[PDB]
């Protein structure tokens, strides 16, 4: 999988089969790292008008 | 089955008969009725092409459709803006209530402010906000009023009118007591002013009564 | 700075046909605009495409167009509805609804011209400095209640008067300007005064 | 700020009228040399009526006043040929 | 493909601006009703029948709400009848008295006058009524005594 954005360190429990994560709307929203079981979160940087 | 319109009343008409009521009951209902949405703005390249070249130089190709659709947005905005600027701000001087509650058999409790919470709003104005409950360009613009101003202008309209009644409207407001208002409310509906000056426990009574079956029922229904 | 729909609306529509000129040259995924370099340079079986995607182009162009103009007349049609019914219920008479034709208590309008609107001269009442005065519900003389039948009952401190709660014109209350509807047992802050009797 | 970020002006702790709005209450003029301000728009005066149960205030005077409220009625005329538009 | 991709979301766009702007519309004409019923009946009192309230319209106080406002209207309705009979004028002195202000109603032995939306019966002077005219032409004219002070 691709994307663009920051990776904080969320605390959205997964279930231990499950491997990314979505939302209401059907786009990634977290992936669990491979090496270590640490599940981070994919929000996109600031953006607007000026 | 097959709907009914309702019941089926044969008034006794009469070239010689007249009805005329004896008593009156004080009936207080309710309204509501929508003012502004939210201002949302959508973008078109964020949307359209999300990190690309090539797509937005096939995008520049279909003319300024993206110049369109953002006028459209700011002008659905603004319009939003301006339709709770001309509900609520339409006081000049914001009015404040006496401390002193000397409205006779008047108990106006569930409207007036409760100076306890940061966002000072009535008891009837907290049921109706509990009652009702940036991925690919999106973006929510916050509006002007917040909630505080607008429960600050409806607080001073409500003092304005319980006080000076009908007279801060057209200019300067004038104090006046509660009951020679209410006469002059029964006076404008053709009753005179004695069924008022003699009845003002029963009316009292009727109207707090109202406001207890109003709350009640906003509170119990969903 | 009171003429700013009437410049508004001008402006919009300058910009849409501004905008649909415009929109009148561009490619919309082609070699060029201009169709008849298209064709000449081209075959016919790539033309035909070509004429194909402006035409579709310039169709959903023209359709966008149509649906403003339809929302703006939808707009300027309300607007006309409520200036008429301004201009029907102000102008040709006295309106009792408050706020709507003037701040004030409405006397009279005078209706005047604009490019594409109109321009009202609403003339209202507005009262001036006020002065605060005692009142009465009622007053008591021989154990009756008389109520006024048109005004306020104002005391100066000394004596009492009888006017018109719009106007200081204080009147000699006499039996006259007032009516008894009973005794002087229900009614609160009933004060004891002296009813001129002709 | 409440509904973005500002950058360019000060945060003066008055309350004067909104001269132009940014959002959720935050307004900026151009004042006393003279800087942009950041300010809070106030919804107005502080008015407080004394109300008693045995007083009445009728003014002694009056003043006419005209006021003015403009409206728009009709919009341009303009119509526009398929063909030509399209196939010129 | 890129294109396609283009033109869709360009018509789905599209699409959603203009529900936006019919929805936008319909909020504004709900905005200008809610604004000219709070200018109408809040400050101040209306005469029009079932426009604030179902009744006579008294006062009302207006109360915040999310994304809307809310009236409270404080009507004024009737309550138990009671049939009586009536009569357009009273003949005493061969001429006709009609009632300055209010409805003439009769007990059933004697006749009083009083006023309509409340029964409050009172006697019929010649401060409650007006001579005009004599008893050749009203239709139901009764006889009676007009009393004098
Ligand atoms: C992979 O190796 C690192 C150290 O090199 C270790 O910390 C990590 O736990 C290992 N991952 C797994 C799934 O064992
Ligand atoms: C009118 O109705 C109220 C409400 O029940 C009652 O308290 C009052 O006694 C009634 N008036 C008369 C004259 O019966
Ligand atoms: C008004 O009503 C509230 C709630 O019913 C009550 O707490 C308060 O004591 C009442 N005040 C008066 C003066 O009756
Ligand atoms: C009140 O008015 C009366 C009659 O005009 C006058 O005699 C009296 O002096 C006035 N009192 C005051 C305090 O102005
Ligand atoms: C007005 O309020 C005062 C309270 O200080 C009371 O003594 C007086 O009786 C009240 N008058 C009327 C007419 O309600
Ligand atoms: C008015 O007169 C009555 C009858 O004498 C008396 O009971 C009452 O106290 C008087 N009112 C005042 C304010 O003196
Ligand atoms: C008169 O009334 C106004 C408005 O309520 C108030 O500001 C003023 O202090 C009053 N003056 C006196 C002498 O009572
Ligand atoms: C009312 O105000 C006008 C305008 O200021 C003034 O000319 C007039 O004398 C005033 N009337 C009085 C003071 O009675
Ligand atoms: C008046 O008469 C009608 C029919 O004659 C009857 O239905 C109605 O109940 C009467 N009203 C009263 C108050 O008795
Ligand atoms: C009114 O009529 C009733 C009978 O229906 C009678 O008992 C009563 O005395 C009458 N009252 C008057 C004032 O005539
Ligand atoms: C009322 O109608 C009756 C019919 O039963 C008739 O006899 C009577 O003359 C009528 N009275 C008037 C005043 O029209
Ligand atoms: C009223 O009096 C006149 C003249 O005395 C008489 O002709 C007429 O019949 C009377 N009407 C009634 C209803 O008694």
């Amino acid at each position: 999988l691709t994307g663009t954005g920051v990776l904080t360190e969320s605390n959205k429990k997964f279930l231990p089969f499950q491997q990314f994560g979505r939302d209401i709307a059907d786009t990634t929203d977290a992936v669990r790292d491979p090496q270590t079981l640490e599940i981070l979160d994919i929000t996109p940087c600031s953006f607007g008008g000026v | 089955y097959t709907m009914s319109l309702g019941a089926e009343n044969s008034v006794a008409y009469s070239n010689n008969s007249i009805a005329i009521p004896t008593n009156f009951t004080i009936s207080v209902t309710t309204e509501i009725l929508p003012v502004s949405m939210t201002k949302t703005s959508v973008d078109c390249t964020m949307y359209i092409c999300g990190d690309s070249t090539e797509c937005s130089n096939l995008l520049l190709q279909y003319g300024s459709f993206c110049t369109q659709l953002n006028r459209a947005l700011t002008g659905i905005a603004v319009e939003q803006d301006k339709n709770t600027q001309e509900v609520f701000a339409q006081v000049k001087q914001i009015y404040k209530t006496p401390p002193i509650k000397d409205f006779g058999g008047f108990n106006f409790s569930q409207i007036l402010p409760d100076p306890s919470k940061p966002s000072k709003r009535s008891f009837i104005e907290d049921l109706l906000f509990n009652k009702v409950t940036k991925f690919n360009g999106l973006t929510v613009l916050p509006p002007l009023l917040t909630d505080e101003m607008i429960a600050q202008y409806t607080s001073a309209l409500l003092a304005g009118t319980i006080t000076s009644g009908w007279t801060f409207g057209a200019g300067a407001a004038l104090q006046i007591p509660f009951a020679m208002q209410m006469a002059y409310r029964f006076n404008g509906i053709g009753v005179t002013q004695n069924v008022l000056y003699e009845n003002q426990k029963l009316i009292a009574n009727q109207f707090n009564s109202a406001i207890g079956k109003i709350q009640d029922s906003l509170s119990s229904t969903a | 700075s009171a003429l700013g729909k009437l410049q508004d609306v001008v402006n919009q529509n300058a910009q849409a046909l501004n905008t649909l000129v415009k929109q009148l040259s561009s490619n919309f995924g082609a070699i060029s605009s201009v169709l008849n370099d298209i064709l000449s340079r081209l075959d016919p079986p790539e033309a035909e495409v070509q004429i194909d995607r402006l035409i579709t182009g310039r169709l959903q162009s023209l359709q966008t167009y149509v649906t403003q103009q339809l929302i703006r007349a939808a707009e300027i049609r309300a607007s006309a509805n409520l200036a008429a019914t301004k201009m029907s219920e102000c102008v040709l008479g006295q309106s009792k609804r408050v706020d709507f034709c003037g701040k004030g208590y409405h006397l009279m309008s005078f209706p005047q011209s604009a490019p594409h609107g109109v321009v009202f001269l609403h003339v209202t009442y507005v009262p001036a400095q006020e002065k605060n005065f005692t009142t009465a519900p009622a007053i008591c003389h021989d154990g009756k209640a008389h109520f006024p039948r048109e005004g306020v009952f104002v005391s100066n401190g000394t004596h009492w008067f009888v006017t018109q709660r719009n106007f200081y014109e204080p009147q000699i209350i006499t039996t006259d300007n007032t009516f008894v509807s009973g005794n002087c047992d229900v009614v609160i802050g009933i004060v004891n005064n002296t009813v001129y009797d002709p | 700020t409440r509904a973005g970020c500002l950058i360019g002006a000060e945060h003066v702790n008055n309350s004067y009228e909104c001269d132009i709005p940014i959002g959720a209450g935050i307004c900026a003029s151009y004042q006393t040399s003279q800087s942009i301000i950041a300010y809070t728009m106030s919804l107005g005066a502080e008015n407080s009526v004394a109300y008693s149960n045995n007083s009445i205030a009728i003014p002694t005077n009056f003043t006419i006043s005209v006021t003015t409220e403009i409206l728009p009625v009709s919009m341009t005329k303009t119509s526009v040929d398929c063909t030509m538009y399209i196939c010129g």
